């Protein structure tokens, strides 16, 4: 009429960190800005962090057998999900360099419960200039889709700082607070 | 007798040093009340929908041991799915 079940979902013991933005992965502007952040985490959280590449399409994670319509099989994706869970088992920070994920809606219906970090260039004109100083339309469209997300519910952390060092310190502070929450006293 | 509370409190103290077995994200809330008959009164873990819990071990069919993933939160008793469902059933019966 008018358009109005298990109580618990099992998720990794440490929520995996996934970076999205400023635009599409696979292209220089995004790949360089994300690489700087990964580089920073590796050394700021040395001994407490595992950063791992995920090439499989983990957007596909959740009587005809369900199969993927792309090159990334549901069986390969399931194996990668299991590997991510195992990485998190001992409560190290897990960061994923996940090739296929450019928008938080892509992980919304999975069991991964990521910490989504939005690496944001708040001005489109600034983004257009960065790109052209180094396919433009697909990149601008991607950044605009991110800019349309309801920010509070879509992202766990938004890094809109012009200065890399300030973005890095903001990310570090958030992850330090998560470390404390979980521990009671491009690549 | 409340020897039972003492044993429950001992199992809780022993779990402080055990590893996290698994984690869950909640799809419902639980707001603990005295009448839920928590193994050690005062030690239930309440939570809201979309909270994360770290679970260490099973206490019995009604209760797990673990903590809310939140700074300053400590180990206590988490309702099992069986217990959540029986509370939901009881409430829907009494509201009717
Ligand atoms: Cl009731």
């Amino acid at each position: 009429r008018m358009p109005f079940t298990p109580p618990y979902d099992v998720v990794p013991s440490m929520r995996p960190v996934v970076l999205v933005g400023p635009s599409l992965k696979g292209y220089e502007v995004t790949d360089m800005m994300q690489k700087a952040l990964f580089d920073f985490l590796k050394h700021r959280f040395e001994g407490r962090i595992s950063i791992t590449r995920v090439t499989a399409d983990i957007s596909l994670a959740k009587a005809i057998i369900e199969r993927s319509n792309t090159r990334s099989s549901l069986a390969e994706v399931q194996s990668e999900i299991e590997r991510i869970f195992e990485l998190a088992r001992t409560l190290q920070l897990v960061v994923l360099d996940a090739d296929t994920i450019n928008h938080p809606a892509q992980l919304s219906k999975t069991s991964l419960a990521p910490i989504i970090v939005y690496v944001k260039i708040s001005s489109p004109k600034v983004l257009q200039r960065l790109i052209k100083s180094r396919h433009l339309n697909v990149q601008m469209v991607a950044a605009d889709k991110l800019a349309q997300c309801p920010p509070q519910e879509s992202f766990d952390v938004i890094l809109d700082e012009n200065q890399l060092e300030d973005a890095c310190e903001h990310l570090a502070d958030y992850l330090e607070a998560y470390w404390k929450a979980t521990h009671p006293p491009r690549t | 007798r409340r020897e039972a509370e003492r044993q429950a409190q001992a199992q809780l103290e022993k779990a402080k040093t055990k590893p996290v077995a698994f984690a869950v994200r909640t799809n419902v809330r639980y707001s603990a009340a005295q009448e839920d008959d928590v193994p050690v009164p005062g030690m239930a873990i309440s939570f809201e929908a979309k909270d994360f819990l770290h679970v260490k071990e099973k206490f019995n069919n009604d209760w797990w041991i673990g903590r809310l993933v939140k700074e300053g939160c400590e180990i206590g008793f988490i309702p099992s799915p069986v217990k959540l469902e029986n509370m939901r059933l009881q409430h829907e019966q009494r509201a009717k």
